[PDB]
């Protein structure tokens, strides 16, 4: 609701929390050291 | 394009942490034992039991001491009388003694702790909060890969007394919010379940489920030398076999029975057939020098690429005797060695470093329960040095065909009833697609759930296997 948002934009709380676990994304071959390996993705999070 | 991967296909699966619900608050009752240490403060507890004596019951504080007895827990809470469950935060912000990652003294604890209320006839369901002691998904870095070896015993303490176990609470590293917003509910949730860690997203479920493998293009190859730490013991030792199969260049079977196996010369014929310069040692692994000077010792002819860890040493897993520093010294050939390859290999580029671990850390396992902490800790390490720049790949292997390092008499019980021998010349291609995924941390077994649903959801309801689709049978 646009009254719950402000119960986090006024009390300073960052929605980057992590990557969803419902959506059946693979996030093993999302993340691997070799930050070119096609089918990688470099932030470990964000507001989902 | 493939049909054979499809039996690979149906070997690999993967532990994801799938948000589940934060139970049902139903208000307690007797007390709830804040079971912890003394050393320093704790906010932990005051914002535990904040929703702990509005959860209906009171709350008591149980000052647990490393290897205290296993006795002392027991008769302390008889003294209080009757409880309705007790919450361990002895495993909250508490760093790993180097001196061996199952010495941590929370793990001793918790099973003293377990093993006392079995003793004290109170019968009520232990909860154990641990600070991000397992992540959500690689999105998230555990912070101390010993921390999930009571996470690994605690998947098996459920499969001994299920009264007696309540499960285990994952919390974020440093914030106590989510312990006031949730371990009421969690606690006391008619969800069921054992698995727990409260995010700032949520509250996430462990669960298994299956691992896709399209097959992807990238290939690995045994490029450089191998280190196969227990290369003579059948875990490394189809493992050692396969490497020369495919091609390694060198190999380096580690052992500190290694000349002095049974099987060792038959060993080193064969890889010496099938691939090129196989060399076995005779070497310590829980001595950080002993395989410094190993890696030292490796010719800068040709470098290090594939450290595969794959000893492991096991008597017993009972947790009637299972006391920290047993589960040390059973499994700190696994540990302690894992550790120091760990940390000599930081600064070498390895291309796999692939820790052999077992089901014993990723389901329940009876037997194993000091063999499972060690495997926890192994996919830990794996599951960081994955948020690092190292690749590492923990293999949860399943009964092995062949190998006697986890195949024992919990191995023939567990054919019956689930878990069947998964034949090396498939399992090994499991490894070379788990390298091919570049998979941080997956589960290779041939469990059949017609059997394993009457052997495991049968003594505790799990939400772990209500992923896995042909697990409802």
């Amino acid at each position: 609701t646009p009254e719950e948002f402000w119960e986090l934009l006024s009390e300073g709380r960052d929605a980057v929390a992590g990557l969803p676990t419902d959506r059946g994304w693979d996030l093993d071959s999302l993340f691997h050291p070799d930050p070119t390996r096609s089918g990688t993705a470099h932030q470990r999070g964000g507001g989902f | 394009r493939s049909t054979e991967v499809d039996e690979v296909s149906a070997l690999r699966y993967r532990i994801e942490w799938r948000p589940t619900g934060a139970g049902e608050p139903a208000r307690l009752d007797g007390t709830w034992l804040v079971a912890k240490y003394a050393g320093t403060a704790d906010e932990t507890s005051t914002a535990a039991r904040e929703a702990l004596e509005s959860a209906g019951a009171r709350v008591r504080e149980l000052v647990v001491d490393a290897r205290c007895g296993r006795d002392e827990l027991a008769e302390r809470l008889r003294s209080v009388g009757e409880v309705a469950g007790v919450l361990s935060l002895l495993a909250v912000d508490e760093a790993e003694p180097e001196e061996a990652p199952l010495a941590l003294a929370s793990l001793a604890d918790t099973l003293s702790l377990v093993q006392a209320m079995v003793s004290a006839e109170l019968g009520c369901p232990l909860w154990t909060v641990t600070e991000s002691a397992v992540a959500t998904g690689p999105f998230e870095r555990v912070r101390n890969a010993a921390h999930g070896a009571l996470w690994g015993v605690g998947r098996v303490i459920a499969l001994e007394n299920p009264a007696v176990w309540g499960g285990l609470v994952d919390v974020p590293a440093g914030s106590v919010a989510e312990l006031a917003r949730h371990l009421a509910a969690v606690v006391s949730g008619g969800a069921g379940e054992d698995q727990l860690a409260l995010r700032a997203d949520g509250v996430y479920g462990r669960r298994w489920v299956r691992a896709a493998a399209p097959a992807t293009d990238d290939e690995w190859k045994p490029t450089g030398t191998v280190l196969v730490t227990g290369g003579t013991g059948g875990v490394g030792g189809q493992i050692a076999r396969w490497l020369a199969r495919r091609g390694a260049p060198h190999l380096l079977l580690v052992s500190r029975s290694g000349p002095d196996a049974d099987g060792a010369g038959e060993l080193v014929a064969e890889l010496e057939a099938l691939g090129a310069r196989t060399t076995v040692a005779a070497c310590d692994v829980t001595d950080r020098e002993s395989v410094r000077e190993l890696l030292g010792g490796i010719g800068d002819d040709v470098p290090l690429s594939a450290v595969f860890h794959a000893a492991a040493t096991l008597d017993d897993g009972t947790v009637d005797t299972l006391t920290g520093e047993r589960i040390e010294r059973a499994s700190r050939a696994k540990v302690l060695g894992a550790r120091n390859l760990h940390e000599l290999t930081r600064e070498l580029d390895l291309t796999a470093f692939v820790l052999f671990s077992s089901f014993a850390s990723a389901f329940g396992a009876p037997g194993l329960g000091g063999y499972a902490p060690g495997n926890a800790y192994l996919d830990g390490l794996a599951q960081q040095r994955r948020s690092d720049g190292l690749p590492a790949t923990a293999v949860a292997w399943g009964t092995w065909a062949g190998s006697g390092m986890a195949e024992g008499p919990v191995a023939d019980r567990f054919r019956r009833h689930g878990v069947i021998e998964m034949p090396p010349e498939t399992a090994c291609r499991a490894l070379q697609n788990a390298l091919d995924r570049a998979e941080v941390c997956p589960i290779v077994i041939d469990v059949r759930w017609d059997r394993f649903l009457l052997a495991y959801t049968a003594q505790r309801p799990t939400r772990l296997f209500d992923e896995i689709d042909d697990a409802r049978r």
